[PDB]
């Protein structure tokens, strides 16, 4: 068995919490619940392995902006969630990856890029941009809808293999 | 104000990051924590906040009604940090195998321990908890605990306090919601209730309504001790329902007339109006609650208050049919008030 702590990172509002809660009670959140910090542990098989998941879902308000360095050191991987539909939190992306760098100290930390609200049909993030912002980083990038639960297991398991690498 | 307050559920393996007041009660952060947990828990109720052991100290639930300022935070971690626990048995300083605490707590055998609490067989409980019997449990059938069954007896004090040393919590509540200190209240065993207050159990202990066992006490009248006993071990008045009652319209309604007089001598506000406007005396004037509204007048209540009918006691009285009762309230002259000699003096624990 193994333990991965995985950490949610994303803007205010870009599913951070609605993400965690599909993989986890496989259900989805209709109403807007602001998080400081949630955490979740769940047992799961990922390539014929049954590993605990630790994932910590943060918030993504500046006001709790005080906890993101205890966060960033604790966890081995980081999904860097953002919103297809919103322009903002892809440009904040940057931000949180520097932090991790800043306080991993590492070049290389296991990332994966997750696009929510695919489900949305007003999209104002082009796939490719998000794709070539992926490659840049070296990371995959994953698009995932919490509504209908797609590509929410895969981007969780997809950090997991990222995780195994280093 | 408000203060940021990381909760540990180990029961649904989640933490949770609340902003909890500790200027309220730490019954008040017990409701914050179990909404933002919209997957209800079994049995919430008997759920408490829980000050994690730490060094050189014993872990310990937090008092439902001491306020929450009272348990200052570890400092050790970033963010305090408290756990929500269900009130199980504390065994500290106690190491027993699994499968013998196992065999302690079969069906049967718990089914044994509640027949030797009936049965008021002290000693042989007493020996049962010794061996690490954890006492807070349900009957399946009654839906009783052991406590709330042991202050519907007779004779009780020896089986509560065997039962407290024994690690039985004095806020275990029944399948119902009702605490030991609601169970003796409403049997009218003084004996029983006042037990449980020496051993340190709160006369404010909320039920699953949030009515506390004085406000039970009003609604079932019968032999006024127990209500005095509550209120002499500063019980808190003025606790409402759903509709706005207080402790005094309820006993006003039924014609509690001892309750009433126990309520209004410790400080009872006569004022106080319910969901419609009415006052104690409008509610005696609804329900010809001649006896009641005699005593409120004497002690001063205001009959001149309006309703959100703008409606006056009297005027209620005559509405309802009850002209006797009315005619009292209309005759009542100012000077005939006698306000109480002396004031309330309260139990030392
Ligand atoms: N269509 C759609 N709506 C979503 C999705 N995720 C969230 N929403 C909706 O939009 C709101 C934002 O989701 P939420 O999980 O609160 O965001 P978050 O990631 O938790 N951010 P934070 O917790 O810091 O406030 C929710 O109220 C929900 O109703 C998604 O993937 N698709």
């Amino acid at each position: 068995m193994t333990e991965y702590k995985l950490v949610v990172v994303g803007a205010g509002g870009v599913g951070k919490s609605a993400l965690t809660i599909q993989l986890i009670q496989n259900h989805f959140v209709d109403e807007y619940d602001p998080t400081i910090e949630d955490s979740y542990r769940k047992q799961v098989v990922i390539d014929g392995e049954t590993c605990l998941l630790d994932i910590l879902d943060t918030a993504g308000q500046e006001e709790y902006s005080a906890m993101r360095d205890q966060y960033m050191r604790t966890g081995e991987g980081f999904l860097c969630v953002f919103a297809i539909n919103n322009t903002k939190s892809f440009e904040d992306i940057h931000q949180y990856r520097e932090q991790i760098k800043r306080v991993k100290d590492s070049d290389d930390v296991p990332m994966v890029l997750v696009g929510n609200k695919c489900d949305l049909a007003a999209r104002t993030v082009e796939s490719r941009q998000a794709q070539d912002l992926a490659r840049s980083y070296g990371i995959p990038y994953i698009e995932t809808s919490a509504k209908t639960r797609q590509g929410v297991e895969d981007a969780f398991y997809t950090l997991v293999r990222e995780i195994r690498q280093h | 104000f408000a203060v940021v307050v990381r909760v540990g559920i180990p029961d649904l393996q989640q933490t949770k990051c609340l902003r909890l007041d500790p200027t309220a009660p730490v019954w008040a952060a017990k409701q914050r924590v179990l909404c933002k947990l919209n997957h209800s828990l079994q049995d919430a109720l008997n759920y408490g906040l829980f000050q994690p052991p730490s060094r050189g100290r014993a872990g310990k639930f937090l008092d439902e009604e001491r306020l929450l300022q009272d348990y200052p935070p570890n400092l050790d971690t970033p963010l305090p940090y408290l756990e929500f626990r269900y009130k199980r048995r504390v065994y500290a300083q106690n190491l027993i195998d699994d499968k013998q605490f196992a065999k302690l707590h079969t069906k049967a055998n718990l089914k044994k321990f509640m027949d030797y609490v009936q049965l008021h067989s002290t000693d042989k409980v007493a020996r049962l908890l010794d061996k690490g019997l954890d006492p807070n449990f349900h009957d399946p059938d009654s839906g009783e605990c052991p406590l709330s069954l042991a202050a519907q007896l007779d004779n009780a004090t020896d089986l509560l306090k065997v039962l407290r040393n024994g690690g039985a919590h004095l806020d275990f509540r029944t399948r119902d919601g009702l605490t030991a200190v609601h169970c003796a209240t409403r049997q009218r065993n003084a004996g029983a209730l006042t037990t449980l207050l020496d051993l340190g159990a709160s006369p404010d202990y909320k039920d699953s309504r949030g009515l506390t066992p004085l406000y039970h006490s009003a609604l079932g009248g019968g032999d006024a001790r127990c209500c005095e006993l509550l209120l002499h071990d500063h019980a808190q008045l003025g606790t409402t329902d759903e509709n706005g009652w207080q402790e005094i319209h309820q006993a006003c309604r039924f014609g509690h007339v001892q309750h009433l007089e126990h309520l209004l001598f410790y400080g009872a506000n006569m004022g106080a109006q319910n969901a419609s406007g009415n006052t104690a005396l409008h509610i005696c004037a609804l329900y010809n609650q001649e006896s009641c509204a005699r005593v409120l007048l004497y002690r001063g209540a205001n009959k001149d208050v309006r309703n959100y009918n703008s409606q006056t006691a009297f005027q209620v009285a005559i509405i309802a049919g009850n002209f006797e009762l009315a005619e009292v309230i209309k005759t009542h002259k100012d000077s005939d008030v006698v306000p109480f000699r002396e004031t309330p003096s309260y139990a030392k624990r």
